[PDB]
RNA sequence: GCCGGGCACUCUAACGGGACUGCCCGCGAAAGCGGGAGGAAGGAGGGGACGACGUCUGGUCAGCAUGGCCCUUACGGCCUGGGCGACACACGUGCUACAAUGCCCACUACAAAGCGAUGCCACCCGGCAACGGGGAGCUAAUCGCAAAAAGGUGGGCCCAGUUCGGAUUGGGGUCUGCAACCCGACCCCAUGAAGCCGGAAUCGCUAGUAAUCGCGGAUCAGCCAUGCCGCGGUGAAUAC
């Protein structure tokens, strides 16, 4: 999951948000 | 009326109320078994207790700062214990030889450069 | 190792059953340092066994612990310009370890397809005289009572 | 390319972007520290003399 | 890519030469140093000679490949394969 | 085959289902489902020759699918390969297109190691 | 009624940061003790050698520490004979109200 | 802890105390060694700083210094563009994985060290989102970065090249910057590769270590950081 982007996982481990991971 | 020690372990620090009562236990404002819940490490906290039979005879307010859940037991653990032996000072023996009033300075091994973390050195090729 | 010898290290009794070989057999089970789960891992599969097995689940282990604790083992050593496989006694510290970690090991070869499960029907078959714990500790033992010739090499 | 280059490091660009620090005692192009505005080099030669105020070795 | 809310990019001494052109009617040579530029519109049937870092390139400039860069007309590297 | 032109999973959630067809992913998917009201839960062995229909005739008609749109974006790469772009003629050397090291890796788009 | 020391040398710090609370302690009347504020840490970590050598580096810090005293009840002989103090070289005052 | 009120407690940060084989049994000529006690701490308490005379005619004339040798409408300098980012291949260090002790969604916990006045930006609104327009606080134990994450509760997936894995590409957007063609990051729609645990061989770690989890900082317009320097969470196995 780590370098996927369109998960929670993925957001968390390049430090960004979206849709697959809100703020 | 009130019985306080101070418990410490790695970054969390532990203040504890030992309070005659029917066995009610507190931290942070939630019930024990809901602030320690699915920690099968946290019933172990609550053992010094039964190192001299007070599970029924103390009440609690507990607060806790710094480490996680598992240190945050650890000072608990450590505060009760400490809390003890000020209400009875006779409580000294049957404490010390469960190791319940000496507290470890086992932390974090600071990260040092030329190396992955602590200790790990970094992966070597020859020919 | 070289200056004095390693100082065993002594565990947490377990919460449940105040048990300090359950303890070893969960950090056996841990992966990754997250030992909770590791912990419902083994008590699931106690309650598992409670299921099928109404009796202690603590006895099964106990007794299953007791079935895969091999009593001698071979022994690498080169004496000339052959590797002499030595038969020795393995020393009760070293056959619960041996034990414990074939426990898991086999029990990870098992084919149902949770964690909990597979811990639970390893440690029925293994008190019980049956899996690949056994199999492991079998083999063990026929290798070392095959080479009863090099009986005489002990250290 | 050297001398002319901590000169040109100095004097306001074509634009803005084009900035970059250069080590003001020795004109080190790499390493310059903001807060200095020495190269890690100098960084260690001016503190390891004591002439950089308030800085001593860390030892934790 | 180049933001949308802002423009779209020419180098403005470019756009100049072919509006210039534009009017007496197309087209002399076009030596240029352009390629951060964008292919535009009142661009096509010119013949632009596009820096490389070596050579001058020339490339026609057609309806269909308009939105794009010009450097992307004119290749950087020479590379035939190896062996 | 169902739909669209490929007959999708059955035994699966209909929602996951969807995913098996060139041009529609896990929003796609759900988002079919709600312009349609279809529990995206539900087994596809489990939908209606009602809901069926439905859920056929919104996707089809909404993107562009299987066919089609491997033809544009075939097409998409055959012009910019043709006007000689940049990105044309890496592609026409069959090489990566954007801006990776190809000095080492850049398997995917090269292939097995042609070692010498 | 607000004294802020901020120095590079705590052991400078605290001899100023006790002076000044003397001193309103002498010509009236409240002093809120000097309490000492967490210190503001900038590591400096560097490769040692010119050339190469990246496995080795050196560590340096700078702190800067922080004091605050509170001067409570003013009594303005007070006003006039902190214009005039022994404050030395590496430390900062601020003044509020 | 919002107000009174208090510094008791947690803390913040300076100055002290404490550990010394000092006491006991014993083996010892002695220095010490095994054990016992008191004690938070025990026999160098854990880690750090610190590296003898020398070795490698080791490394760095490209950080700087410097003898000498060499160039002078140029081996100096200014610029625009390109290259340092190439790719039949080989090797080193790494990241993410091949999955159920797992993947995914919702709700819900507990750190530390740092950092921040064309800087961090609470909060409100437009947006699927990156972001964009408002706008409060903070020269910062006050305000912000900020959610720590693994974890806990519940629900879904059901052994499949898959709801594993996230490369490759197509299409569409945000931002930084004069400018993202070569050659930036990020967001979204679609595409969904290799890979089923790795040949000969080979690396690290002795305890709060290894393994696993997130957080920050330097450089810095942005960033190719999965690198480096740190910080805490959880937390082993084994040394005959
Ligand atoms: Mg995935
Ligand atoms: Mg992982
Ligand atoms: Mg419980
Ligand atoms: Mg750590
Ligand atoms: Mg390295
Ligand atoms: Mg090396
Ligand atoms: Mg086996
Ligand atoms: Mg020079
Ligand atoms: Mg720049
Ligand atoms: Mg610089
Ligand atoms: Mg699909
Ligand atoms: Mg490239
Ligand atoms: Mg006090
Ligand atoms: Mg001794
Ligand atoms: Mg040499
Ligand atoms: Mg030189
Ligand atoms: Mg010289
Ligand atoms: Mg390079
Ligand atoms: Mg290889
Ligand atoms: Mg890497
Ligand atoms: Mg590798
Ligand atoms: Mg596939
Ligand atoms: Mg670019
Ligand atoms: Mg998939
Ligand atoms: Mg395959
Ligand atoms: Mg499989
Ligand atoms: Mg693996
Ligand atoms: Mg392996
Ligand atoms: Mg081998
Ligand atoms: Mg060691
Ligand atoms: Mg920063
Ligand atoms: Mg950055
Ligand atoms: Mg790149
Ligand atoms: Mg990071
Ligand atoms: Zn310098």
């Amino acid at each position: 999951g780590k370098g996927d982007r369109r998960t929670r996982r993925g957001k968390i481990w390049r430090g960004t948000y979206g849709k697959y991971r809100p703020r | 009326e009130q019985y306080y020690g101070t418990g410490r372990r790695k970054e969390a620090v532990a203040r504890v109320f030992l309070r005659p009562g029917n066995g009610k236990v507190t931290v942070n404002g939630q019930d024990f078994n809901e602030y320690f819940q699915g920690l099968v490490r946290a019933v172990a906290a609550l053992e010094p207790l039964r190192a001299v039979d007070a599970l029924g005879h103390f009440d609690a307010y507990i607060t806790v700062r710094g480490g996680g859940k598992s240190g945050q037991i650890d000072a608990i653990k450590l505060g009760i214990a400490r809390a003890l032996v000020q209400y009875n000072p006779d409580y000294r023996a049957k404490l010390k030889p469960l190791g319940f009033l000496t507290r470890d300075a086992r932390v974090v091994e600071r990260k040092k450069y030329g190396k992955h973390k602590a200790r790990r050195a970094p992966q070597y090729s020859k020919r | 190792a070289r200056r004095r010898r390693a100082e065993v290290r002594q565990l947490q009794p377990d919460l449940v059953y105040g048990d300090v070989l359950v303890t070893a057999f969960i950090n056996k089970i841990m992966r990754d340092g997250k030992k909770n789960l590791a912990a419902r891992i083994f008590y699931d599969a106690c309650k598992i066994i409670q299921e099928k097995t109404g009796q202690e689940p603590l006895k099964v282990f106990k007794q299953a612990v007791e079935n895969v604790k091999p009593r001698m083992e071979v022994r690498s050593r080169r004496v000339g310009g052959a590797n002499y496989q030595v038969p020795m006694e393995v020393s009760p510290r070293r056959q619960q370890s041996l034990a414990l970690r074939w426990l898991v090991q086999a029990a990870n070869q098992r084919p149902e397809r949770r964690a909990a499960v597979r811990i639970a029907h390893e440690l029925m078959d293994a008190a019980e005289g049956k899996g690949g714990a056994v199999k492991k500790k079998e083999d063990v033992e026929r290798m070392a009572e095959a080479n009863r010739a090099y009986a005489h090499y002990r250290w | 390319a050297r001398k002319a280059l901590i000169e040109k490091a100095k004097r306001t660009p074509k634009f803005k972007v084009r900035a970059y620090t250069r080590c003001v005692r020795c004109g080190r192009a790499r390493s310059v520290y903001r807060f200095f505005g020495l190269c890690r080099i100098c960084l260690r030669e001016l503190a390891h003399k004591g002439q950089l105020p308030g800085v001593r070795k860390a030892s934790w | 890519p180049r933001s949308l809310k802002k423009g779209v990019f020419v180098d403005d001494h470019l756009l100049e030469k072919v509006l210039e052109l534009n009017a007496k009617g197309e087209k002399r040579l076009i030596k240029t140093w352009s390629r951060r530029s964008t292919i535009v519109p009142e661009m096509v049937g010119h013949t632009i000679a596009v820096y490389n870092g070596k050579q001058h390139v020339p490339v026609y400039i057609t309806e269909n490949m308009v939105g794009h860069k010009l450097g992307e007309f004119a290749p950087t590297r020479t590379y035939r394969g190896h062996g | 085959a169902r739909i669209a032109g490929v007959e999708i999973p059955r035994n699966k959630r209909v929602d996951v289902a969807l995913t098996y067809i060139y041009g529609i992913g896990k929003a796609r998917a759900k988002e079919a489902l709600e312009k349609t009201g279809i529990n995206p839960a539900t087994r596809v062995k489990d939908l209606t020759e009602a809901e069926v229909v439905r859920l056929r005739e919104y996707v089809e008609n909404t993107w562009k699918l299987e066919g089609e749109l491997r033809a544009e974006v075939a097409a998409n790469i055959k012009r910019l390969m043709d006007i000689g772009c940049y990105r044309g003629l890496r592609h026409r050397r069959g090489l990566p297109v954007r801006g990776q090291r190809t000095r080492t890796n850049a398997r995917t788009r090269k292939g097995p190691r042609k070692t010498v | 009624i607000r004294i802020k020391l901020r120095g590079f040398d705590h052991k400078t710090l605290d001899a100023s940061a006790q002076k000044i609370v003397e001193a309103a302690r002498r010509s009236g009347a409240q002093v809120s003790g000097p309490i000492p504020l967490p210190t503001r840490v900038r590591r400096f970590t560097v490769i040692r050698g010119p050339f190469k050598h990246k496995d080795s580096r050196e560590h340096f810090e700078l702190r800067t520490h922080n004091r605050l005293v509170d001067i409570i009840n003013p009594n303005r002989k007070t006003i006039e004979q902190l214009m005039t103090l022994d404050l030395p070289t590496g430390v900062e005052i601020e003044i509020k109200t």
